């Protein structure tokens, strides 16, 4: 099925593309332009972004953009995290020359036209009012900005008050300076490479630049707490780890994987967590805790997510964390570390199964790194985590400064200093 | 001359006199009612106050002084790029739909 | 579109509560008259003959005619009366046009004070004119013929409807073919059902259209010397004359109004 | 709980047709 | 069953439905009249003109 | 696209509660939540 | 490749049997992953009134111990080589499936055994997961799709057990035994109803043989299936402290093995579906869709075609508040009499277009192509190719689509659950005389 | 609590046709001959009627 | 007109012509029936004598 094929324009743009020979292409657009790249005048601006696309285009009006993608059974998305954005077109293998036009318009030729611009910010408010009817992401969004003083503390949604603000101009200014060449990395999987290399070049011209320079995420230490008497408490509580691509944070995977991060039997009792099995000894209400692992370019975040009841809050709260520094105590034999690697050695391959995931991981790869590394290396690294390594990662999270936000009913939650 | 009878064409039929520009006697059917929706917000108060005045003149059945009178060379064809692009969009849908 | 439509049907029943209210004073110009215009009924193919006289009841316009034209004369202002009630439902979901044909809702005014003391001033003036024509001149637009008692077995030297059918009559008189002549007189109502479709101009008013202006004051006077011509007896003079007006008439409604609306479109640079 | 709803028995009012819970109804719904 | 063949082929458009209306309507009307005729005439027999008109 | 998405996106409705401790169980975040909009597609956010 | 030649380039799903009569099927990759799994021929439509509950309730126990691997040790296993074990349950059929590494599908298949062949089903587990399975219902109460779906499937299949939920009441949870759980399983998993499914970096002949090594004991080589009577009717559960309304209407659908499938997806497809977070908005080429968006009429709707062996619900589903149930009502039964009268051409393509994109896209990852292997010889009694979906799929035509759809909507009558503030839900008789056209 | 002339059902629909129906500013005495027309009715009715009564 | 034209109209129109054609037999034989047009239904057996 051919192998990945990865270059590097002078323009900076990267460009992968396997043709795996599959009846349906994916081409995603990766560029580095999350809610990162925002400064206190402009948030929001990139949520507003994300719902943006199939907008009036220089090339192809909005109806020609829906009606076009769905005559074809196609399919566009953007996916946005703290630090990328990514915009992928889908369809069979026949269709890729029209959507890939699509696509190109949608990033490259925007026009943020005022009344479908005006005629947006309801989908601010819908958009993130479906968001939050999960209560993790409002937990996730103020343990960002309880964590971090001032570029990773913005949210991926837009504020309240910002809504029905976000004008065009933000929009074309956002664009023109994150949409940049040696920002974006063109992923097609089910493509050629030539084809590829066609269709960047006919645009992605912009500047063949780095586009404007985001700030260095600074670590606040802060903490926010959500009082709303929720019948559970959703608490997440960090220190700062690592940055993704590192032997540091190779050894936070592991030590995520040691605590616990997440259930690989339906409806089982989490047997492998230690964090688990800590606050199940002594918590017999409904619960949930994972480790939290949180890597980005220049910073992570490491720590503990708990699901309780309002009154066992604090309980389950101090069971995780005391777990979490009995391993910082040097109690972490060699079994556990093992099954851990196992864990994520497992989880890593099987996360690149499908289309999509691979499609994110190349092009995660190609912004982060600028270079594509088989599964084969990401094991071994994997592999070559020690015990001293994954012990540490635990004492680094014990010692280091912490940042808190839960919500709920929190009477009975603690505080950070507490 | 074409403009000849053009300017002659504009001083006769006499919106001028009203304070009134082109844009502002086109009949209002749906795209022009879009393309009214789609004008800045200067633009649509100036048209709002523009026509506002007309037809308070034309209550008195009065006119403004020529001093003020819309001179042919002055007419702010505003709302014309909208009402194209308006078309324009219609005239896609209709296509699309055959 | 709707009140138009609805104010065309209205022009058609007020039209017919008036000529069979004609027919009921039984005078010679009522009874020749509804001989005439039934009669054009027979034009129709096939079916025309039987639906004349079944309008008549009869053989002819008599008895039976005469009753069931004061039956349907007695019920039809109702009709109308329930007409003008859905006309208005139907003008109030827009409001009222304006002389300059745009959309005025920046300047609305209530219309208790304002236009119930303009349409009872309004009122006043059409009582005065309707008076001096009661009081100083009943007879002014009537015929003289019609103060004698109808005669099946002497028709008036001239028969001329009510002046405000003439314009029509003199349409139909226009053409020698039958059902040429009535489908022509029905088209000169019907034809007013056109005016959206033959609408072409960027404007909705005449007030900024000096050519369209020309055209509309033609049309009145052509209407104008319809009339005359209808009043007039069919000699040699009048058929050309009323031949020539018809073919205005409605050549400028179909042709001349959009063409010249179009004209005036490409001199406003639009 | 909202497995705990069971529709009542119609077999009082049910046509002869459609009396039997093991037949296919399209088979008689033409006629019926 | 002849109830579901005349559904399927008859009744379950509505333009066929009306037609089959239609042309029982006019079918339906020169049966019943003449059926309620001969009754009527049978009931009323030699007592009607038609009856004993053949005598003068 | 083609597909429905595994979860439509009602707005203004309770989603569903979590009773047992067997429910609960998955519900904790362990990585950063990534936000998704689609032409066409539910909204979906993940943790 | 040109989709023509990549559906040819599909790998070919291999199928063998045991002598005891289980089938062993694999889809064979070069992924370093696999999923494997037994999909079994048991349901709810299976039980009667006294045993309704019981598969769920041994989905439940599954994996809380096997007399080899007591309690946890089965979980400490998976969870020792960063495998996952995943379970599900219908009215027709019951799966059990681990996403593994390549090398972990040895023991992976002798898991899978194990926990079909020898649950421990103990009685104080069955305590422990009566009280959970009780949770668990109260907590699917909240979930207002769920239950709109079971009314629908209470309301359509009423008398009959694919009225049936796949829980059953939650008195019968209070009531069944040990006894009862023992009887559903020795009845119900047995080899010639079971599938050995395998998808991913996986070896047909291995698989066979680990199949041979670990599942010849089950039965060699009869209670089971009655057809279903569908029934219109509606059931309306009005609850006005309920935000939106949900509303479900179905037809009665064709069963699996029906051709008639294939061209009512596609008509589906024309319909579409819609929620309020999605780009298109008003320019979406399904009308309903574009309806939605402009009036704001929903908060979603989606088509479905559900199918059982030998009936289906074949309708739509849709939730909106209480002032626009009528209007949804109304463009949605309008857009089915469309189809039946006018389908038309490029949408018929469109459609056409959308299902193949639904086809291709829904097969992604070992998982997806493990239960499509399983379902599929469930359903089928085969695998059917990728290609003959498309030969299928490019023998649909605007007269095919008018004329399904005509078969199965116009003029018949639906089953309708309302649940919330329902209100304005048009009478049944309303939505019956909508299911025709006048002018037609 | 409320304006008969606006709670009123039938007050209701007079108020909006004929008292505080929004009508433009600027229309002139040819738009008098609706009103006209709906007099002219009313006194054929009246004299029609009365008419009637002896005819 | 533009607006109109194209081959989803002409298949519109190919779709409705079969209900198009039945509804104006529908109206001619409920006309023939109303008026009892002797014209047509002299031809029709039973009918016939009604005449
Ligand atoms: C000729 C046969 C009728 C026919 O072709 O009707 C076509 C058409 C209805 O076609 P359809 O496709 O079945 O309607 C679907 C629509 O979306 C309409 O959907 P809807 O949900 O808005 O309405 C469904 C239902 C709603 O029900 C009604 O409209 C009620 C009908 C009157 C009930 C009694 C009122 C009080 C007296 O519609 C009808 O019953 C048919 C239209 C109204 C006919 C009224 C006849 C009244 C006779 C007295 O009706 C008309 O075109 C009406 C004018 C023609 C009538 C004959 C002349
Ligand atoms: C000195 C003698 C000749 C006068 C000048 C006539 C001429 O060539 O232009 C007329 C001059 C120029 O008309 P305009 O101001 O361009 O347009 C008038 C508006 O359409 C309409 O503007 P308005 O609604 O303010 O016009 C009211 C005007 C006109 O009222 C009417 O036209 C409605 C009554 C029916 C027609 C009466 C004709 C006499 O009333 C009168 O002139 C007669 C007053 C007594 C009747 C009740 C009103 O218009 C008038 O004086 C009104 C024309 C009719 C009366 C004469
Ligand atoms: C004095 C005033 C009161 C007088 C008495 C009043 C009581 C008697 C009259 C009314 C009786 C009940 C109504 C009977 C008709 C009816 O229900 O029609 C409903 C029906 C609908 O009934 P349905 O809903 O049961 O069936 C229609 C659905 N399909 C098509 C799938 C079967 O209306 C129609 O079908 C309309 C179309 C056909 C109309 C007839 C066409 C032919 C007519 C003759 C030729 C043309 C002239
Ligand atoms: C002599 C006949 C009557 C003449 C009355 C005066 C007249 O017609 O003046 C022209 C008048 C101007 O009205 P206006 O709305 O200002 O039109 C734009 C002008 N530049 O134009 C009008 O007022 C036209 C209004 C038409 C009113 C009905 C006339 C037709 C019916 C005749 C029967
Ligand atoms: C007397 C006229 C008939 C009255 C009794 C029948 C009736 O109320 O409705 C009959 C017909 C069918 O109407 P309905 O069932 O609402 O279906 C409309 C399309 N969905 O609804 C109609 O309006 C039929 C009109 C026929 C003309
Ligand atoms: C082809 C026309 C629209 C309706 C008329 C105007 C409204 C109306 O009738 O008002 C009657 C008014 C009612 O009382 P009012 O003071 O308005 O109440 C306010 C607190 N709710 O009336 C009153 O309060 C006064 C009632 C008596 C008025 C007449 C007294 C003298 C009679 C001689
Ligand atoms: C208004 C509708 C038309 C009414 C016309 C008068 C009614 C009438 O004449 O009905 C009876 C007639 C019977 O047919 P008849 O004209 O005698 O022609 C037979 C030739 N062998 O029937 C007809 O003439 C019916 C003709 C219908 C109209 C033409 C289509
Ligand atoms: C029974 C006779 C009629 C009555 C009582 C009547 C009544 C009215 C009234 C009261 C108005 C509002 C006031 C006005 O603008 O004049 C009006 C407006 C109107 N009528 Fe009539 N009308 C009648 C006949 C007609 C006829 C014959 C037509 C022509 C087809 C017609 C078309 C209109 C139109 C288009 C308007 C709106 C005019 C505008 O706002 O610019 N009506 N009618
Ligand atoms: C639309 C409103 C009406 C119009 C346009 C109208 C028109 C006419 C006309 C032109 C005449 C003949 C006048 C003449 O003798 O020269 C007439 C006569 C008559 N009308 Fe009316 N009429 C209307 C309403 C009514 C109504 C509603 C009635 C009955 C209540 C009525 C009763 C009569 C009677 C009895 C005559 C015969 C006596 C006479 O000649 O004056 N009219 N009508």
């Amino acid at each position: 099925p051919q192998d990945l094929e990865f270059t590097r324009l002078p323009n900076g743009l990267v460009i992968a593309s396997l043709e795996n020979y599959a009846p349906a292409s994916r081409i995603g657009l990766f560029i580095k332009a999350g809610s990162r790249y925002e400064d206190s005048n402009n948030l929001g601006t990139s949520h507003l972004l994300r719902l943006a696309s199939s907008l009036t285009t220089k090339g192809a009006s909005s109806f020609k953009i829906t009606r076009g993608i769905e005559a074809v059974g196609g399919k566009l998305s953007v996916t946005s995290t703290r630090e990328s954005m990514a915009y992928t077109v889908e369809c069979l293998r026949d269709d890729i020359e029209i959507l890939m036009e699509f696509l190109l318009n949608v990033t490259a030729a925007p026009e943020f036209r005022r009344w479908e611009v005006a005629a947006l910010q309801s989908q601010l408010r819908i958009d993130k009012a479906v968001a939050f009817q999960n209560p993790q992401a409002q937990v996730l969004e103020n343990l960002h900005a309880a964590a971090y003083r001032n570029a990773l503390a913005n949210s991926l949604y837009c504020p309240d008050y910002r809504i029905g603000k976000v004008t065009p101009d933000q929009l074309h200014y956002y664009v023109q300076n994150h949409f940049t060449s040696a920002r974006m990395a063109l992923i097609g999987l089910g493509v050629s490479h030539p084809v590829l290399k066609q269709v960047a070049e006919r645009f992605l011209n912009m500047r063949g630049g780095l586009g404007l320079s985001g700030a260095k995420a600074k670590y606040r230490g802060g903490e926010i707490r959500d009082q709303n008497g929720d019948s559970l408490v959703h608490a997440a509580l960090v220190a700062e780890s690592a940055a993704t691509g590192s032997a540091e944070a190779n050894a936070f995977s592991v030590l995520q994987h040691v605590l616990g991060a997440g259930p690989h039997v339906k409806r089982g009792s989490n047997a492998t967590s230690s964090l688990y099995q800590a606050v199940a000894k002594g918590v017999h209400q409904p619960f949930d805790v994972s480790a939290f692992n949180a890597s980005y370019s220049d910073s992570g975040l490491f720590g503990i997510y708990t699901i309780s009841q309002a009154a066992s809050a604090g309980d389950v709260i101090k069971s995780a964390y005391d777990q979490v520094k009995t391993i910082a105590q040097g109690n972490l034999s060699n079994t556990d570390v093992q099954a851990a690697k196992n864990k994520l050695k497992a989880g890593y391959l099987m996360s690149v199964e499908s289309s999509e995931g691979f499609l994110d991981e190349v092009g995660s790869q190609a912004l982060v790194a600028g270079s594509y590394v088989q599964p084969s290396t990401v094991l071994q690294q994997i592999d070559s985590v020690a015990d001293a390594d994954v012990i540490n990662a635990a004492k680094k999270f014990v010692s280091g400064r912490k940042s808190m936000a839960a919500s709920g009913n929190l009477g009975h939650t603690p505080f950070v200093d507490e | 001359w074409l403009e000849g009878i053009r300017k002659w064409y504009y001083n006769a039929a006499g919106f001028n006199k009203l304070g009134l520009m082109r844009d502002d006697t086109i009949y209002e059917d749906d795209d022009v009612k879009e393309a009214i929706r789609r004008l800045p917000e200067n633009l649509y108060n100036d048209r709002v106050f523009r026509i506002k005045r007309a037809l308070d003149l034309t209550m008195r059945q009065q006119i403004l002084p020529k001093e003020q009178w819309t001179k042919y060379e002055e007419d702010k064809f505003y709302l014309e790029p909208y009402l194209k692009e308006v078309i324009r969009e219609r005239k896609e849908r209709e296509e699309w739909a055959k | 579109l709707e009140t138009w439509n609805i104010g065309v049907v209205l022009l058609f029943t007020v039209m017919a509560t008036a000529f069979m209210g004609y027919v009921l004073p039984w005078g010679q110009m009522s009874f020749w008259g509804a001989t005439v215009i039934t009669n054009l009924l027979s034009a129709i193919p096939y079916i025309g003959t039987d639906l004349v006289e079944w309008i008549w009841g009869g053989f002819s316009v008599d008895k039976a005619t005469l009753t069931r034209f004061f039956a349907f004369h007695f019920i039809l202002p109702f009709i109308i009366t329930a007409l003008a009630a859905v006309h208005l439902l139907f003008l109030h979901e827009t409001g009222s046009n304006n002389p300059t044909g745009i959309s005025s809702d920046m300047d609305k005014i209530p219309f208790h004070p304002y236009y119930t003391i303009k349409d009872i001033l309004g009122a006043l003036f059409m009582m005065l004119i309707l008076l001096i024509l009661v009081l100083f001149s009943p007879d002014l637009l009537g015929d003289p013929d019609n103060y004698t008692p109808a005669n099946p077995l002497n028709t008036p030297p001239h028969i001329k409807p009510e002046w405000y059918f003439l314009f029509a009559y003199a349409i139909l008189r226009s053409i020698p073919n039958k059902l040429g002549g009535v489908l022509a007189l029905v088209a000169s109502i019907l034809i007013l059902i056109l005016m959206p479709m033959l609408h072409t101009s960027k404007q909705r008013s005449m007030m900024f259209r000096p050519l369209s202006q020309c055209l509309f004051w033609m049309l009145v006077a052509d209407l104008i010397t319809l009339t005359w011509i209808g009043g007039q007896p069919v000699e040699h003079p009048f058929i050309i004359i009323g031949q020539l007006a018809s073919i205005l008439y409605f050549l400028i409604i179909l042709v001349l109004m959009p063409i010249t609306s179009i004209i005036e479109n490409n001199l406003l640079k639009w | 709980s909202h497995t705990d709803i069971r529709v009542p028995d119609f077999s009082d009012y049910r046509r002869a047709e459609v009396l039997d819970s093991t037949k296919s109804s399209k088979e008689s719904s033409d006629a019926r | 069953t002849l109830t579901a063949r005349l559904y399927s082929l008859l009744f379950r458009r509505t333009s066929t439905f009306a037609l089959t209306i239609a042309v029982g309507a006019l079918f339906f009307e020169r049966a019943f009249d003449q059926g309620a005729d001969a009754i009527y005439e049978h009931i009323n027999q030699g007592k009607l003109w038609k009856h004993i008109k053949h005598k003068y | 696209a083609a597909l429905p998405a595994t979860s439509e996106s009602p707005v203004l409705d309770a989603k569903r509660s979590f009773l047992c401790r067997e429910s609960l169980s998955g519900q904790a975040a362990g990585r950063p939540l990534v936000a998704s909009v689609g032409l066409n597609v539910p909204a979906s956010v993940r943790y | 490749a040109t989709y023509a030649q990549a559906l040819q380039s599909v790998p070919e799903t291999q199928v063998s049997q045991l002598d005891n009569g289980l089938r062993v099927a694999s889809e064979q990759s070069s992924q370093p992953t696999c999923t494997v799994g037994v999909w079994i021929d048991a349901g709810s439509r299976y039980e009667n009134e006294k045993n309704n509950g019981a598969g769920y309730f041994v989905e439940h126990l599954a994996f809380k111990g096997t007399k080899n691997r007591p309690g946890s040790a089965l979980e400490k296993e998976v969870e020792s080589m960063g495998a996952h074990l995943n379970a599900y349950s219908t009215r027709e059929h019951t799966a059990y499936y681990i996403k593994a590494l390549s090398k972990d599908l040895p023991k992976a298949v002798e898991l899978l055994a194990d926990i079909v062949q020898n649950c421990s089903l103990e009685d104080s587990q069955i305590e422990k997961e009566r009280d959970v399975i009780l949770q668990e219902l109260q907590e699917n109460d909240s979930s207002m799709r769920d239950v709109v779906f079971d009314y629908l499937h209470a309301t359509a299949f009423q008398g009959t057990p694919l009225a049936q939920s796949v829980e059953g009441p939650s008195e019968n949870v209070r009531k069944l035994s040990r006894a009862d759980l023992t009887e559903y399983v020795s009845q119900h998993y047995k080899a010639p109803r079971m599938v050995l499914a395998a998808a991913g970096g996986v070896e047909h002949r291995q698989l066979l043989d680990l199949a041979q090594k670990h599942f010849s004991s089950l039965s060699g080589t009869v209670p089971a299936f009655t057809p279903c009577r569908f029934t219109g009717s509606e059931i309306r559960h009005r609850d006005d402290a309920l935000p939106l309304a949900h509303v479900a209407i179905a037809v009665e659908g064709p069963g699996w093995a029906n051709p008639d499938n294939v061209p009512l997806q596609v008509a589906n497809a024309i319909i579409g579906h819609y929620d309020s977070t999605y780009g298109g908005g008003t320019h979406m080429s399904s009308t309903l869709a574009s309806v939605a968006a402009t009036r704001k009429l929903c908060q979603s709707f989606q088509t479905f075609n559900i199918c059982y062996a030998e009936t289906g619900l074949l309708g739509a589903h849709f939730v909106c508040d209480n002032m626009s149930i009528d209007d949804m009502m109304f463009f949605l039964q309008g857009q089915w009499m469309r189809l039946c009268t006018s389908a038309t051409e490029s949408e018929v393509v469109r459609g056409k277009n959308i299902l193949r994109n639904a086809l291709v896209s829904h097969l992604d990852g070992t998982t997806p192509v493990c239960e499509d292997i399983g379902r599929s010889l469930l359903t089928y009694g085969r695998r059917i190719p990728l290609a003959e979906w498309e030969s299928r799929i490019a023998e649909v035509d605007a007269s095919v689509v008018r004329e399904v759809c005509s078969k199965y909507f116009y003029d018949q009558c639906p089953a309708v659950a309302g649940l919330g503030p329902i209100e304005q839900l048009p009478d049944y008789n309303r939505i019956r005389s909508g299911m025709f056209w006048l002018r037609f | 609590m409320t304006n008969i002339r606006k709670s009123h059902p039938l007050m209701k629909i007079i108020n909006n046709a004929f008292i505080d129906l929004p009508a433009p500013s600027n229309i002139s005495s040819w738009w008098n001959f609706g009103s006209l027309l709906g007099i002219c009715l009313i006194l054929q009715i009246l004299t029609g009627l009365f008419l009637a009564m002896h005819y | 007109l533009s607006r109109f034209l194209g081959p989803r109209y002409r298949e519109l129109a190919r779709n409705w012509i079969p209900t198009a054609s039945m509804w104006g037999a529908v109206g001619a034989v409920g006309l023939v029936w109303a008026t009892d047009w002797r014209l047509i239904l002299d031809w029709v057996p039973y009918i016939n004598g009604k005449f």
